[PDB]
């Protein structure tokens, strides 16, 4: 316990291990390690440390953090096997500056600490308000077709999605800068929206079973192809090719033959059961030499944050519609879906990545709180809500209260 | 430091921070109108600064 060893980062990045005094203030230690490290750079062939006009030598965590100049290596929360890293911090002490006539000293101030608005900023404010646009132009015109199944409503949509797309092209081609970049997405995430529901209007006759499945398709075929040729945006796109997937298989069966919903939801269910399991696997199968590893950490990483994302949203749907306050048991699906909760809640501790592990988290949250809302709207009673009440505030606060205590 | 007659700064020790006078000049205003004949809005312009 006399002594221990650090790893010490010195200039441009050269790590040395050292064994360090465990009980004397680290104050005492900076002069003479300075001395070593540069020695040691010397004797490699390597440039010396120096300071550059006013300033003074510290010793800071990785973090950059300095160390209290006057506690003990043993009194800090360090290690043997953990590092430390010498720097120079600067010396910060300047005039202080005054303006006192006051209409003068805002301008002057309030212009320094905020961002003006500029052109890049005008240009991606304008592709978010057209993205906003068109997916209000399709809401409409896909609420027409209910009352009257014609030609109208796809003829419409159809010229809108080549024309978007058409611009959209012409930016991708052209774009230099990231920039750039996001405009051009923008505008292509929007295209796959009209042509959607173009396709799917075109199945004449009273909408249902056959015409979900041409849309779901080309959904999923589009959201597919974008990502193939584009290389960017993955979580948004994947979310959507899963749940576009899952939804042409159900569609399908059901125009083919269902007896029930139940039977389709339950199957969904189990498929997404066992995807939550494989879903580290598919992650990992769907991912000047170091670059290499850095690609692949991230991309792995986003693909498996968008399948987590995309499954949730399954089973909660899945799981409000399997649940029912009139259908026989009226318990029996109450109580499954708390053990399906149990088993998210206790598998989103696995994951190590915020996101991942926080949007698993409220997953289960969400599905319990869409059950007790279910019940509580329908075979409504001052009992019911009143009970229903209780429970919705006091759950989310037991929940805060066992992390929180 | 030198004390060889040109280094001022010889013999001078830094204490702390604290106010000192600038190096600038400034000349009074010529003309200046009398306290009656002051228009108010420029009057404590010119005095605050």
């Amino acid at each position: 316990p006399q002594a221990v060893v650090v790893g010490v980062m010195a200039g441009e990045g050269v790590q040395i291990g050292v064994l360090l005094d465990a009980n004397a203030p680290v104050s005492v230690m900076t002069d003479p390690l300075l001395k070593v490290v540069n020695s040691r750079l010397r004797e490699l062939g390597e440039a010396p440390l120096e300071a550059t006009g006013r300033g003074r030598w510290a010793l800071c965590l990785v973090d950059g953090a300095p160390l209290r100049a006057t506690q003990s290596l043993t009194e800090q929360d360090v290690y043997d096997g953990d590092r430390l890293w010498i720097r120079f911090i600067a010396d910060t002490e300047r005039r202080s500056q005054v303006i006192e006539h006051i209409s003068t000293a805002v301008a002057s101030d309030l212009s320094k600490r905020f961002a003006r608005i500029d052109p890049i900023v005008a240009v991606q404010v304008g592709a978010s308000m057209v993205a906003t646009g068109v997916v209000l132009a399709t809401g409409v015109l896909g609420w027409w077709r209910w009352h009257h199944n014609t030609w109208l409503t796809t003829i419409y949509t159809a010229v809108i999605g080549v024309l978007v797309l058409a611009v959209a092209m012409l930016l991708l081609m052209r774009a230099k800068t990231d920039a750039d970049r996001r405009v051009a997405d923008i505008m292509l995430m929007s295209a796959i929206m009209p042509v959607t529901v173009a396709a799917a209007a075109a199945p004449p006759g009273p909408v249902g079973s056959p015409q979900a499945v041409l849309g779901f398709g080309v959904l999923t075929v589009a959201a597919a192809l974008a990502l193939r040729f584009t290389g960017r945006r993955l979580g948004i796109y994947t979310t959507i090719v899963i749940i576009g997937a899952l939804t042409m298989l159900a569609a399908l069966a059901r125009m083919v033959a269902a007896t029930s919903a139940v039977t389709l939801l339950s199957s969904l269910l189990l498929i997404c059961v066992v995807a939550y399991h494989a879903a580290p696997a598919l992650s990992r199968r769907l991912a000047s030499s170091v670059r290499d590893v850095l690609l692949q950490a991230e991309r792995a990483r986003s693909f498996l944050s968008g399948l987590l994302t995309g499954l949730g949203v399954m089973v909660v749907v899945c799981m409000t519609s399997l649940c029912d306050p009139h259908t026989g048991q009226r318990w029996l699906p109450l109580i499954l879906a708390g053990f399906t909760s149990g088993f998210l809640l206790l598998r989103g501790r696995s994951y190590v990545d915020r996101w991942q592990s926080i949007t698993l988290a409220g997953t289960a949250v969400i599905i319990a709180a869409a059950v007790c809302v279910r019940y509580a709207l329908e075979l409504s009673s001052p009992l019911a809500v009143s009970i229903v009440a209780a429970i919705l505030v006091l759950l989310p606060a037991a929940g805060m209260a066992a992390a929180a205590h | 430091r030198k004390p060889d007659g040109k280094d001022l700064n010889f013999g001078v020790v830094r204490v702390g921070v604290g106010m000192t006078r600038p190096e600038v000049t400034w000349g009074e205003p010529q003309n200046m109108p009398t306290d009656i004949e002051l228009e108010p809005v420029t009057g404590k312009a010119l005095q605050e600064f």
